């Protein structure tokens, strides 16, 4: 068939050129299709064989007997575009990847375009070319470093390049200025406050085959109890998932209390300020004179902007029988099988769990600080950073104040929308899209005659209507499958995040760690934790420096007597014919002492000869 | 006037009593099939293929 | 009594090449008369089109965070290396360094990266250079094209090779010029006889032998670069990479070739042998196979992409508590005696 030279003389036409160069439709002696031809030379063709296989079974050449020539065929475009769209735009800008405007203009499209432009991605239409004009963020990332920005004013796009990220330049010179390094110094300094969240939790969703697949049928559970135990899996993996979430939630709270030692004369509602320092928006209750709930106003604040929270999705199911609103989309993934139950723990004893945490570190025997008192820790984390402690002893008023300016505007900081309120929305959002795209599944057809089982059984007999209900069987399983596939491919990103927030809770907050880059950005000082919609909130302080100064150091000196010096965490300096020794953060002039600098009893050449330095 | 018909696929918005006050057809440009593929007459700011 | 400084590579994979399916040109057919049948089915293409977005997504996401921790607290000089002298100490650094002056532009890449550059073909610039000439006549055995023609079609990231190879760069000139951003202030020899010092060997003997540990250095970067030539274990498993990708490709691609209980492969034969009324039961059976097909893949596609993301964080971690810092961690960065 489709194959041969008996040719049928019904439809006769007349037989054309074979045009090379265009897609076009062929009937070549029997076999058809659509394709371009291209005329090539070649020497493999027997008198038995006129036509070019693949390995797959495919047409690729052919030779033609009236003119003894050897063609190939090679398959046409075929092809999406992508569409840049903006939210109350009147036309998206067009892409078309790895198509030059001049093939796009007269073989595909056919519209009188005045914007059209070629790129490295392929042709752009409806935009302009600003390539020479960089960008910080964008919301439309096409690739290679490209973006596409929408300006009210021509075309309102512009096509301009993605920069996220550059570097810091300072004005200084690189070569040895007499053997000696020109380095900016900072002067000023401030504390800075930043604000992290980590998702620790997931909505514990369950499912039950006794209502999704056949709602409350009999012949529908007479063919579904012919496949076996294909859905006792699905509840043994969700109540895998839920222990699995149940015992990371259980270690989390272990990891929150774990050797806090706090006093039994606190319970008084007036022990919440220290060295000056406003702790109120922190703390909660602890004691026994308040109520069952009680939170922090900074966790009061995240919780009223998210309705989908713990205590949220019992109070929308709790109206589901009454009769005030029904029309909800909560209730009827109720009414067939798919619920949220609630996790072991509320979001009130962890808010506790977290207030101790905190006053582990305020009060004796400071749990939290290994026995040292909040500003003796700050000005020692401070002092780890190269700063001399004069200047820490001196001004202690002025980091309780940039203390209480960064907690205030940490706290003014989730009116606006920040990151942290992005993600703790994206969550729950993504969640409730996939259960409506899981619920959706009831009402496609698969196949059938109507995507109901009322309509399928009240319309035909058993015999007709048994394929009828194995087809949705089939798809409803299917469906189940793939959402029990997404779950446990999810669970396992959660737990790595929980974990991720555990080692920070052990090391960041309850201890502090050496490691460097790790609670912060070099310049930590401290970080505190509190609750937050299926996870934690972390508010880490940073030394942020104000102002600079430029200044010659030497790496090293020389003494007298073949030996050197060399300084621990600063630099030597030269002010009044002297050489002196600053730190690496602050610049204050302080003499060379033994417990400075370290020695050693040889000096190389690279070093400055000093030999009046008599401080041994 | 006149204008001829055929069997096409259409996206409606009802109003609150019940009134079509808006009508999309799904084959037109590129925003309608953006509008039909996001059933809605507002949709986000995004790539779409 | 003696002692001498040896070098080590590994290799840690970060990204992988995002794959969009197409749905409509793929399952049921490139023709018109399959998808009236193929939206009796509903919105089952809706979550193979979003899973792979959500996949291409999270690799934006580690992307940029590995970005931002290249990138986080570097701060250098104005006077940057415009054909300056490379070398510190008589160290040779010029191997692994490219060009951030305000001339040499649209080429960021190192020597040593070049190595490793050549000896792949599918990388980010690869796809880029063999889609394009699909149109203008590629070579007739290219399977590129026919994926491409088929919906299967492999998206670039949201940063090119050049701005992150500019990006590692700028992190290696911190700790070589003033200021020092990546030893915390120390310069590189001095920062080297620090960390040496941890270990056990006196300043004395430090401070007579600085030229032994330049030639060391030297030396060292000799060999790893030398050892390109031949099969490593770093280049091992970026082909591998490539390999499993191109063999993933493959096995999706042959499925389209299957009968799936039907009498032919090929929907063109189908259409031109039998009417309407016996075409949808012979289409349903290529319709579901293709759909399970599909499932597969991105069963697995969503299988991978965690440990994707779980080598990623290990990279992200090794780069911020090994090069731009000192961890006082043993048995982390290296085999033990760690230097640099
Ligand atoms: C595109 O159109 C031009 C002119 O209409 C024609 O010469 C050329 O062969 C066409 N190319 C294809 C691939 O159809
Ligand atoms: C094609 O080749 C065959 C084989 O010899 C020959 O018989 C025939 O005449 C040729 N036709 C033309 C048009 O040259
Ligand atoms: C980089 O520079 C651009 C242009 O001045 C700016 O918009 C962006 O915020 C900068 N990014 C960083 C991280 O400094
Ligand atoms: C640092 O800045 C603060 C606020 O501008 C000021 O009160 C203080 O006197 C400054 N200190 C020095 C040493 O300049
Ligand atoms: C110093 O002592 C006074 C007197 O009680 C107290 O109010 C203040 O908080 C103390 N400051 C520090 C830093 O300990």
């Amino acid at each position: 068939i489709n194959s041969g030279t008996t040719c049928s003389n019904d439809l006769l036409y007349s037989n054309t050129e074979i045009s090379t160069g265009v897609c076009v439709n062929y009937d070549l002696y029997g076999i058809t299709g659509q394709g371009i031809f291209k005329e090539v030379s070649a020497a493999y063709y027997n008198n038995w064989q006129n036509l070019l296989y693949d390995s797959n079974g495919n047409i690729i050449g052919f030779k033609d007997f009236l003119t003894n020539k050897t063609y190939t065929i090679l398959p046409c475009y075929s092809g999406r575009v992508s569409a840049a769209f903006y939210q109350n735009s009147s036309s998206p800008a067009l892409l078309y990847r790895n198509l030059k405007c001049s093939y796009v203009l007269n073989n595909i499209s056919f519209i009188s375009q005045p914007f059209y432009f070629d790129s490295y991605l392929g042709c752009v239409l409806n935009a302009v070319n600003l390539t020479s004009y960089s960008v910080s963020s964008c919301d439309l990332r096409m690739g290679s470093g490209f973006c596409i920005d929408y300006a009210l004013p021509s075309s309102p796009y512009r096509f301009v390049t993605f920069e996220p990220f550059n570097v810091s330049f300072v004005n200084d010179s690189v070569e040895t200025v007499g053997g000696l390094f020109e380095i900016q110094i900072p002067t000023n300094f401030t504390i800075a406050g930043h604000e992290e969240f980590i998702q620790t939790s997931s909505p514990k969703v369950t499912i039950d085959c006794s209502a999704f697949v056949c709602s409350n049928y009999a012949a529908c559970h007479d063919l579904l109890s012919e496949y076996g135990t294909f859905c006792d899996n699905i509840n043994s993996i969700l109540n895998e998932v839920n222990d699995l979430l149940d015992i990371t939630q259980l270690q989390v709270a272990n990891a929150l209390m774990q050797g806090v030692t706090l006093s039994s004369n606190l319970n008084t509602n007036l022990h919440s300020d220290v060295d000056n320092i406003d702790f109120k928006s922190l703390l909660g209750c602890l004691g026994s004179q308040c109520g069952s709930s009680s939170r922090s106003p900074l966790e009061d604040l995240l919780f009223n902007k998210v309705k989908l929270s713990d205590v949220g999705f019992v109070e929308a199911y709790n109206n589901c029988t009454g009769g005030s609103e029904i029309r909800d989309l909560l209730c009827v993934q109720s009414f067939n099988g798919i619920k949220v139950l609630p996790p072991i723990l509320s979001e009130t004893q962890i808010s506790g769990y977290t207030t101790a945490a905190t006053v582990a570190a305020m009060f004796p025997p400071w749990s939290a600080a290994a026995g040292v008192p909040f500003p003796l820790n700050v000005q020692y984390r401070i002092n780890g950073l190269g700063v001399t402690m004069d200047v820490l002893n001196k001004n202690q008023k002025l980091i309780a104040n940039a203390f209480n300016k960064a907690l205030l505007s940490i706290q003014n900081g989730f009116t606006a929308t920040p990151s942290a309120l992005a993600k703790i929305q994206s969550v729950v959002n993504a969640n409730a899209q996939a259960l409506n795209s899981l619920l959706q599944q009831l009402f496609n057809k698969f196949g059938a005659i109507s995507s109901s089982l009322q309509e399928i059984l009240s319309r035909l007999d058993p015999p007709e209507a048994q394929v009828q209900i194995d087809r949705l069987i089939n798809g409803r399983l299917t469906a189940l499958n793939a959402y029990v596939s997404q779950q446990l491919s999810d669970i396992t990103l959660i737990k790595a995040g929980a974990s991720r927030a555990i080692e920070k809770v052990n090391e960041c907050v309850k201890s502090q760690s050496p490691r460097i880059n790790f609670c912060g950005n070099g310049n930590h000082i401290l970080s505190l934790v509190q609750n937050a919609p299926y996870g934690l909130l972390f508010i880490h302080f940073s030394y942020k420096p104000t102002s600079f100064k430029t200044v010659l150091v030497s790496p090293g000196l020389c003494l007298s007597g073949d030996r050197g010096i060399a300084p621990k965490q600063g630099y030597f300096i030269k002010q009044n014919d002297s050489w002196m020794f600053t730190g690496s953060s602050y610049y204050y002039p302080e003499p060379i002492s033994d417990k400075n600098v370290v020695f050693m009893n040889s000096c190389s050449v690279n070093f400055t000869k000093a030999p009046f330095i008599y401080l041994n | 006037w006149v204008t001829p018909l055929s069997r096409r696929q259409y996206l409606l918005n009802f109003d609150e009593h019940g009134v079509i006050t808006n009508a999309v057809d799904c084959s037109s440009s590129f925003l309608s099939e953006i509008q039909c593929k996001t059933q809605s007459f507002a949709p986000n700011t995004g790539v779409y293929d």
